[PDB]
């Protein structure tokens, strides 16, 4: 087997790749799609909730870590949850020692440092969770996407997960309004993005969508079926 | 003791007495408080002798490490920093006052003092020890700026002579060192040479 | 005053081709009297005996760890322990706890296994080794036995004379102190016989 | 060639799957069928005994246990694995009743248990812990400030609020039946009747008193495991 | 091909070579291209950053870091590797300042970071840092130095070097430039045109140029090129690239 | 306790007492204070006797290992460096006053470590409780660059003044002489005071002591 | 630090309309003895915040080294954010409280001030963690002497002019020298404003010996 | 050789009304005979129906408040629910006993709303003991506020009086008069007062000055 | 404090005042001394109030764990020994404890006294606190093993009031509990003044 080079993260391919890292990268492609948008003063995280069966609740994909910073997970439940407790502990430690919120860029930098150790050292499996980070700090809203290759990017938007290329090309079609949009406009743009991800037979129902919005004065608040109801009342109809 | 070191244009002159006692009994009257830490950086030691020698060997090792890694002699600032951190990290257990005198090509002759408790500071004259509470007025009255090597020598001779004749914790001989670009000159004053 | 907390009295003697070791039998707390069967003299061999002075329980502990380590050495080597090795061994056993010192001042005596030359040694609380060609005492009666063994001992002393000298010395020395007394055990060991006795002194 | 990735939990498939975790998941189907249903009046837990011998003491085989008087449990998988899980859950509930002196919610119960779970690939196992994924699927039900609540726990550490979930050997079929037999307004008595109906349709043998363990948790009373007479009463109707 | 020898970094080859560091070489040569040039009174850095998606914000994955106030950080390879190496280098510089009380020389920092990256090269439970990074500084009493340190662990002194898919290409067109005399003002132009000519437009398009420098022009302080000088460099590039 | 040390024209001479006291009562009159470390270096201890003994054997073993690994004769600076490092390790908790003197390829050397752990190189130095009398002689009669036999009687009268001016020293004198081709371990060098003759026999003959019981155990 | 060897003079802090003013002497005093007379007890940490100190200069240099490392890291990540004066106040409080709680206290009465986003901050953490934000602060014997004076000058007018604040701190240092023996005739003024932090000094003292002529 | 605990005084009064809790403090921050600053409130809001108030070693006060906010943060993150007043009380007891042999030198008083919209005041001994009360004063003037509140609010040692309940304005005038008395009586307190009321709608605050002397 | 708990043929009672003082000033008069740790097992109060509350809440956690693990109710003897050991490792660095472990289990109604010093002693009559001797006198004058439920209640109230009356560090309210095979019960809580009126004549 020529793929004896993908059994641990500590071996390189003959062509200079770490195939285990690439498999971890592709792992988050399995999870459900999730797209985020940010305005002049407001950043939104909208995700597509999934359920094991219709007789049970949908899997939460938007996680609250601190009043100003919020995360969205796509990938392994275990790794994402561990990253979430790590995020909460670090945000609290920052609030305790500096009395200031953890910067989005600094938080994502420590996330990268934490998740690089499994990539570099034998032992812990690489953190195979795609994280969408949306928060607020001195220069306004930020959207940070932390790829499971222990890499992160400052993005205007990103959709990570299953069939996320459709949302990616939707946002590629629709940059020109993201910067100047208000809450409702950006929310409807994100909903159209997920609807692009979602196939024809399915639609963004109340139980299907999860919306998280942060801003300058508005904390990272996550909406649910009853809470997403006013935001989806302004939503248009699917252009089918 | 009385370790007074004063810098001049071109380097620094450092002097000390030669008295070490365990109680009222003079244990050793040939004590040298000037321990060469490197080729062109020296030190002046006050307080408990064992601590001063131990930290002297430790910093000798550390700046030897640094000088051999950079292939360049250390700056006085780095050395003084090593003494500062060493003193602070043991300040609850360290009873030792160190004067870091020396010359380096980067700036020239520098006097750095780390007294009891570990102030990393620099100044013109660095007088230390139990005998440094007597000549302070004497140096302040005899302080002038820019003593040549001869004038620095006389400043040292007279100042440590007043410390010698006035204080009972300073005795024996007077040891001097002159550090410059030419190198280091070490001289000793005894007999009729001390005023 | 730690020595006075239990007390004791031991003495070691040698003669011509024989050894005599004597020890007190009293056991009692710093003020009150309890028993008279305390063992201060211990057999480290067929001709090796060690006398201990210090806290009673400290004495027993050091004796037991000594016996353990000595049987270990004897099993490792298969040979009888030559008494200078014993003195260095006991010095190490005391010293290895310098910061936690056992307030115990022991003593040893014996003979060389090959040439049958008697040897005695003295040890300090923190474990200062010391050897004498004449005599050694430890316990609470150090001054009196020291002085009267200085005034009584003679070199090259015959075995029967050795027993008589040790008996008289130990009895007339223990007549001068109270915390150690009320029965003394005397062990004379020669290369041919081991006569274990207990001289009749005062029971007071 | 999957074989290079099943060996060990810290391996990633070319499809990014955790094959060790998937094997642990499938190992749940080795356990007996457990069915829990959530109703406004409470939650009831029904399980299969799978008694190996009539000489067995039925009290020993435990498919439903009590973590606290207000909460209930159901098991499917390894007996010892679930034993450690349940002991940790009880220790955690007493930890909460110590720290906050309150009754701790079932979602937080499954949170803490899942915290003990999903820790197999964690460096904190140096003192000693799971080097392998926990091999039992957990069914948590009870009443808290949000009324009656039932949560299903996945050996991977995932949890979901489920109105009616079935775990064990017949999880697929029992879930399919519960899909159409469940209504939101179902009463406790009719819910338990439906649950025993599903067990009868699912279980490999006939339903007798020694084939089913039954549990109920309601806001009124505490955790009650159906006794022999209560089991007979609830089974004579069906 | 060495099969049976390159599964670990502690195993030599029959020819006597560790294939893990050679594979790290291969990975670096399969990475982006970064050039640096040391001027008369400072050093400058240049990064060719590919915008993989316009969705990415500008300044994302910033690659010209600064380990210390007077020390920059250019690097090519894995961004996670780059950040981890930058973090350990920053901790090393902070420890040097805490213990020795003055700025860290570039050569000494390079030696320490090379020793640390070697410590990850020769173990079996870890992997060599498959990223090549640049060290640049300007000290008024020491001078200007530049260093390239690859995952092989060798920290050699280069006047101005490049790393990436156009290593030899950038060598060919940086050799023709005369270097030792002009300062940053007359070196930023050359860096800009060099970076804009090494990049391939038919394949691996969509790149932007970011620049940084250290020297007395900012008082021995590393910082990104000012926006005015940045657009001036871009204008000289578009004029010179014709 | 008295320890003294001088450097003469060619080597080192060491003088040590033999009286060991615990409390206010002497323990032994002929203790050995000149301690064997190397066939070319020697030390004298003072203070806590057990501490001096154990530190001397420890440094001698470590220095023997050092010399055997090197194959060269050990140097005084090496021995004193390890000695002072280990003395300062305990920070005065050991009451061990030691003086170290020997000969190396660089010449004779003589160092003195106080119990707290400080040292200094001296052509002539003494320590102990009787250090006052010895150092007074050291300033009174000592001469540098001074021959071997005159070194011997110099040290002998210095230690004699120590014993006759202090209670804690005497009853023997032992000297150690270090040279590039000579090691003279004089022990005892000269007894200064022999115990007086006993005038009266206390008549310890047979039958003077009664016994309780008899028990006979043959061996060999 | 269980035995203080080197102490600090009074550190005066007043927030005026336009920034913050700190003054302290160069008296690095070994007990009562004026061991040093040219040590700058005031030194800035960043462009928008600064700090002066009293107590042992050793832990003060420990702190300026640590905080300088933190702020160089802050400007090293290049994140735009800087430690707001609230942030330095919080770090000092938690760090020195924890340092004390392990019975190794930082014997330093600490003054922290700053001018950010148009708002003036003036915090003071003591030897033991008692910290607050107030318009006027003083340390050492300053809390006894000038703090009542600053309170009097602020009770009727809490806002003070830049020249008014400068003359106020000069007069407070004057009365400090008049009534305290742990002061030197030289003080550093630190004025942190919108345009930044600036450190100046020193100035002398003049005693009206009319006390001497009518005491005779 | 060192004192880790310096006295700082303070007075924390918490009267829990019928459908509200009224929690009060004085913003005087002074040590021994020196005064640090007259503006330093001793009231700390935790959540919309729970507000902590603590007095004693001021560094211990601020560290305690930060710790309780941190524990609140984990409780909200994990249990997804804001905890009750009794939960915060047990939290305080646990955290205070966690440093039992190095005691947190602080008098803690917590006031908030119970789950039925009922007043909740928990008196906290610095050792860790806690009780449920409708009223409690602590710090430096607890001994003098206790009996007046007993006779007027607790209806103690008074007869021929209808056991009337507490009101909003009635308890408001109550607490105002009791702080006027407390400031005019004790020299260790003064320079300000802070009064906080928490009821069904939320929390309210008001500041009244007092004698400067 | 003052706690009395004596065993008889019908069961065991417990006594408790409610006065909490810090030196001279009474910290509180509404202190619940005896702790309702477990519905069938009762814990008392003495020494450090928070020490007692913490240790009894630890013991409550431990017995809940035991009854949930072994699926059987913990013995009173087991609980008393558990308290003794769990506080013993804390002996010597500042613990202040005195406590009675009272409850009825399969071996009859049990009562053991645990303390910071180290005694875990059983026995019929247990009195600890400031007014321990005052309660002991009246109880031993009135102790008979045959106290019937109503007369046991009457003599219980008599002795407990005598204890809370004769002491100077005691006062406030009174806590009284009785243990039976179905668990413990809160019998009554009579104040010092009302019970003063009742027992004056």
């Amino acid at each position: 087997f020529r793929n004896q080079y993908d059994n641990d993260v500590t071996v390189w391919s003959p062509q200079g790749r770490i195939h285990q890292i690439e498999y971890a990268m592709e792992a988050v492609k399995q999870g459900s799609a999730t797209v985020g948008l940010k305005s002049k003063t407001h950043a939104v995280l909208v995700a597509l909730k999934r359920a094991q069966s219709e007789l049970a609740a949908h899997q939460k994909k938007i996680l609250h870590v601190d009043n100003h910073i919020g995360i969205s997970i796509a990938g392994l439940t275990a790794d994402a949850r561990l990253l979430c407790n790590f995020m909460r502990q670090e945000c609290l430690d920052s609030r305790f020692v500096f009395d200031r919120p953890l910067p989005v860029s600094r938080l994502v930098s420590l996330i990268g440092s934490k998740t690089q150790i499994p990539t570099q050292r034998y032992g812990r499996r690489p953190y195979g969770v795609g994280l969408l980070i949306a928060g607020y700090d001195d220069m306004g809203p930020h959207i940070f996407q932390t790829c499971p290759s222990a890499n992160y990017f400052d993005c205007r938007a990103m959709s990570i997960g299953a069939r996320s290329q459709s949302a990616r090309t939707y946002l590629e079609r629709h940059m020109s309004e993201f910067m100047e949009c208000n809450l409702n406009e950006l929310v409807k743009h994100g909903l159209r993005a997920l609807r692009e991800t979602l196939p024809a037979e399915q639609d963004l129902t109340t139980k299907n969508v999860s919306i998280g919005i942060v801003g300058k004065d508005l904390e990272f608040t996550i909406y649910d079926d009853d809470d997403v109801s006013p935001f989806l009342e302004g939503l248009e109809e699917r252009p089918q | 003791t009385t370790i007074m070191a004063v810098q001049f244009d071109g380097g620094v002159v450092l002097g000390a007495d030669s008295r070490t006692t365990t109680g009222s009994y003079i244990a050793n009257r040939v004590t040298d408080k000037l321990t060469p830490i490197h080729d062109r950086i020296f030190c002046c030691r006050s307080g408990s002798a064992a601590d001063t020698q131990a930290v002297a060997d430790a910093v000798t090792y550390q700046l030897g490490f640094h000088s051999i890694e950079l292939n360049e002699p250390p700056l006085v600032h780095t050395a003084a920093s090593l003494f500062k951190e060493m003193c602070y990290r043991y300040r609850e257990d360290l009873m030792a006052g160190i004067i870091i005198a020396g010359w380096d090509p980067q700036e020239g002759g520098q006097v750095y003092s780390v007294p009891m408790g570990g102030m990393m500071v620099r100044q013109s004259f660095a007088i230390g020890g139990s005998g440094s509470s007597y000549i302070y007025g004497y140096v302040d009255a005899t302080y002038r700026e820019g003593m040549t090597k001869e004038e620095c020598l006389q400043f040292t001779a007279n100042a440590l002579a007043l410390a010698m004749e006035r204080d009972g914790s300073s005795g024996g001989v007077i040891r001097l060192a002159a550090i410059a670009e030419s190198g280091v000159e070490r001289q000793v004053l005894l007999g009729d040479q001390i005023p | 005053s730690i020595m006075s907390y239990n007390g004791g009295a031991v003495m070691a003697m040698k003669g011509k081709n024989c050894v005599a070791i004597a020890a007190d039998r009293r056991f009692g707390i710093q003020a009150q009297m309890v028993t008279t069967d305390f063992q201060k003299i211990f057999p480290m061999g067929d001709r090796l005996y060690i006398g201990l002075a210090g806290l009673a329980t400290d004495v027993q502990t050091v004796a037991q760890r000594l016996k353990f380590r000595l049987n270990l050495y004897e099993l490792k080597e298969g040979r009888q322990i030559k008494p200078y090795t014993l003195m260095s061994m006991v010095a190490n056993l005391l010293y290895e706890k310098r910061f936690g010192p056992y307030y115990t001042e022991p003593v040893i005596a014996g003979l060389d296994p090959k040439t049958f030359k008697p040897f005695i040694c003295s040890l300090d609380l923190i474990g200062c080794p010391m050897v004498t060609d004449d005599f050694v005492v430890s316990g609470t009666c150090a001054e009196q036995m020291y002085g009267m063994c200085e005034s009584l001992w003679e070199p090259n002393m015959d075995p029967d004379h050795l027993f008589e000298t040790i008996s008289q010395a130990m009895l007339n020395a223990v007549d001068r102190d109270a915390v150690s007394g009320m029965g003394v055990i005397v062990h004379i060991i020669e290369k041919d016989k081991i006569t274990t006795r207990t001289l009749k002194a005062r029971m007071d | 060639t999957r074989s290079e990735y099943d060996r060990g939990v810290n391996t990633f498939s070319p499809e990014g799957r955790l094959f060790q975790v998937e094997y642990a998941i499938e190992a749940i189907k080795l356990g007996s069928t457990a069915i829990g249903i959530q109703t406004s009046e409470g939650v009831c837990l029904a399980v299969e005994k799978r008694i190996t011998s009539p000489l067995m003491e039925p009290s020993s085989i435990e498919k439903i246990v009590e973590i606290d008087a207000h909460i209930g449990c159901a098991m499917s998988g390894l007996i010892k694995d679930a034993k450690t899980l349940i002991d940790k859950a009880r220790v955690e509930t007493q930890n909460h009743w110590f720290t906050y002196n309150e009754t701790m919610t079932v979602e937080s119960v499954t949170q803490a248990v899942s915290n003990l779970a999903l820790q197999f690939g964690e460096e904190d196992a140096d003192p000693g812990a799971m080097s392998r994924p926990f091999g039992v699927a957990l069914l948590f039900g009870g009443v808290d400030e949000k009324g009656p609540q039932l949560f299903h726990m996945d050996p991977s550490g995932t949890f979901v609020q489920c109105d009616a979930r079935a775990i064990g050997s017949a999880s697929e079929g029992a879930q399919s039946s519960l899909q159409e037999v469940y209504h939101k307004s179902m009463t406790l008595k009719e819910a338990i009747k439906s649950s025993l109906i599903i067990l009868k349709q699912v279980m490999e043998e006939k339903l007798n008193a020694t084939n089913i363990e039954l549990a109920t948790v309601q806001p009124g009373q505490n955790f009650h495991m159906f006794t022999k007479e209560e089991l007979e009463e609830v089974i004579k109707d069906i | 091909i060495g099969t049976g020898y390159d599964l670990s970094a502690s195993t030599f080859s029959p020819d006597g070579r560790v294939f893990q560091v050679e594979y790290a070489m291969k990975a670096v040569e399969n990475s982006s291209t970064a050039i640096g040039i040391r001027c008369k009174d400072g050093v400058v850095f240049g990064v060719e950053k590919l915008v993989l998606s316009k969705l990415y914000e500008e300044g994302s994955n910033k690659r010209l870091f600064n380990v210390d106030r007077h020390v920059g950080m250019a690097v090519a390879g894995l961004l996670a590797d780059a950040r981890s190496l930058a973090d350990i280098a920053r901790e090393e510089a902070s420890n040097f300042r805490s213990n020795f009380g003055y700025n860290i020389p570039l050569k000494h920092l390079a030696d320490r970071v090379a020793m640390y990256v070697h410590a990850y090269t020769l173990y079996s439970a870890v992997r060599p840092f498959g990223c090549s990074f640049m060290l640049g500084s300007y000290s008024v009493n020491d001078g200007a130095q530049l260093y390239m340190i690859d995952p092989s662990g060798v920290s050699y002194g280069y006047w101005g070097c490049a790393i990436g898919k156009a290593r030899q290409a950038a060598k060919t067109e940086i050799e023709k430039l005369q270097m030792k005399e002009m300062t940053c003002r007359d070196i930023v132009k050359e860096v800009a045109k060099i970076i804009y000519i090494v990049h391939d437009e038919v394949k691996d398009k969509a790149f932007e140029l970011e620049l940084s420098w250290v020297g007395e022009l900012t008082n021995g302080r590393h910082e990104i090129v000012p926006k005015d000088i940045r657009e001036e460099a871009e204008k000289y590039a578009k004029e010179s690239l014709k | 306790t008295t320890i003294a040390g001088v450097v003469y024209k060619d080597g080192i001479v060491l003088g040590a007492d033999t009286r060991a006291t615990e409390g206010m009562v002497v323990a032994d009159k002929n203790c050995s204070k000149i301690h064997f470390i190397s066939p070319n270096i020697y030390c004298c201890g003072a203070g806590t006797a057990a501490d001096t003994d154990m530190t001397t054997q420890l440094i001698s073993s470590n220095l023997e290992l050092h010399s055997l690994s090197t194959g060269r004769l050990p140097r005084v600076v090496t021995a004193n460096r390890m000695l002072k490092q280990m003395l300062f390790r305990y920070q005065g908790y050991i009451g061990a006053a030691l003086v170290l003197g020997g000969v190396d390829v660089t010449g004779p050397h003589l160092y003195s470590i106080y119990p707290h752990g400080s040292t200094d190189k001296l052509p002539y130095v003494t320590m102990g409780s009787g250090s006052l009398a010895a150092m007074a002689v050291f300033e009174d009669k000592f001469r540098p660059d001074m021959e071997e036999e005159e070194a011997k009687n110099l040290v002998s009268e210095a230690i004699a003044a120590g014993i006759f001016n202090d209670l804690g020293s005497g009853s023997n004198i032992d000297l150690c002489v270090i040279s590039k081709n000579k090691l003279d371990f004089l022990r005892p060098y000269t007894v200064p005071n022999k115990k007086g003759t006993r005038l009266g026999r206390y008549r310890c003959e047979k039958g003077t002591t009664a016994v309780l019981t008899e028990k006979i155990t043959p061996l060999e | 630090t269980q035995n203080p060897m080197v102490t600090g003079t009074s550190v005066l802090g007043v927030k005026f309309e336009g920034g913050v003013v700190i003054a302290a002497d160069m008296l690095g005093s070994y007990g009562s003895l004026a061991r040093f007379r040219n040590i700058s007890r005031i030194m800035r940490v960043n462009n928008s915040t600064m700090l002066g100190a009293s107590g042992d200069y050793a832990d003060f240099q420990y702190l300026k080294q640590v905080l300088g490392q933190m702020v160089i890291d802050e400007e090293l990540l290049g994140d735009g954010h800087s430690y707001s004066p609230r942030a330095i106040h919080s770090w000092l409080t938690r760090a020195m409280y924890s340092r004390r709680s392990k019975m190794n206290p930082l014997w330093n009465t600490m003054v922290i001030g700053g001018y950010a986003d148009g708002e003036s901050f003036l915090g003071y953490v003591d030897m033991l963690g008692v910290a607050y934000e107030a318009p006027s602060l003083a340390t050492g014997y300053g809390a006894y002497l000038a703090q009542p004076l600053l309170r009097e000058v602020l009770e009727k007018q809490p806002v003070l002019s830049q020249t008014e604040a400068r003359d106020l701190v000069e007069r407070c240092m004057r009365v400090l020298y008049y009534r305290d023996a742990r002061s030197y005739n030289r003080f550093q003024i630190a004025t942190v404003t919108e345009k930044g932090v600036e450190i100046e000094g020193p100035l002398s003292t003049e005693t009206n010996w009319d006390i001497a002529h009518m005491i005779s | 050789r060192f004192s880790p605990y310096v006295f700082n005084g303070g007075t924390i009064l918490a009267i829990a009304g019928e459908d509200f809790a009224i929690v009060a403090s004085d913003t005087r921050l002074s040590e021994g005979f020196s005064i640090h600053t007259r503006d330093s409130p001793k009231c700390y809001k935790l959540t919309d129906k729970t507000v902590i108030g603590c007095s004693g070693f001021h560094g211990d006060c601020l560290t305690l408040t930060k710790i309780i906010e941190a524990r609140l943060k984990m409780y909200k993150h994990s249990n997804n629910k804001a905890m009750t007043t009794g939960a915060i009380a047990a939290m305080l007891s646990t955290i205070l006993y966690s440093r039992r042999f190095f005691p947190y030198y602080v008098y803690n008083i917590i006031g908030g709303l119970d789950e039925e919209g009922k007043g909740a005041v928990y008196s906290f001994d610095p050792v860790g003991s806690y009780q449920r009360d409708s009223f409690k004063a602590g710090g430096s003037a607890s001994a003098m506020l206790q009996p007046l509140l007993d006779n007027q609010v607790g209806f103690k040692n008074m007869q021929n009086v209808e056991h009337v309940p507490l009101s909003l304005d009635r308890a408001m005038r109550l607490v105002k008069d009791v702080f006027i008395s407390a400031a005019e009586r004790d020299v260790y307190t003064g320079d300000a007062l802070r009064i906080c009321i928490v009821t069904k709608e939320g929390i309210r605050e008001e500041t009244v000055s007092l004698r400067k002397d | 404090t003052t706690t009395l708990a004596f065993k008889f043929r019908h069961g065991v009672i417990v006594a408790a005042d409610s006065r909490a003082t810090a030196g001279a000033y009474i910290a509180s008069q509404t202190v619940k001394k005896v702790i309702e740790i477990n519905p069938y097992l009762l814990g008392t109060m003495a020494g450090g109030a928070a020490d007692c509350s913490f240790w009894e809440r630890l013991l409550a956690r431990q017995c809940r764990i035991y009854e949930l693990r072994n699926k059987e109710r913990i013995s009173v003897a087991a609980a008393s020994k558990l308290l003794a050991n769990m506080v013993y490792q804390y002996k010597g660095m500042g613990l202040s404890m005195g406590t009675m472990i009272c409850g009825w289990d399969k071996r009859g109604p049990g009562l053991y006294y645990v303390d910071s010093e180290g005694n875990r002693i059983s026995g019929a009559t247990f009195s600890v606190g400031s007014g321990s001797v005052y309660a002991y006198g009246v109880m031993d004058r009135g102790y008979s093993y045959d106290l019937e439920v109503e007369q046991a209640y009457d003599l219980a109230r008599r002795a407990i009031y005598q204890a809370t009356y004769r002491d100077a560090y005691s006062g406030g309210a009174v806590n009284l509990y009785h243990v039976r095979e179905d668990g413990w019960i809160r019998v009554s809580s009579d104040n010092v003044a009302d019970l003063h009126e009742k027992y004056s004549g």
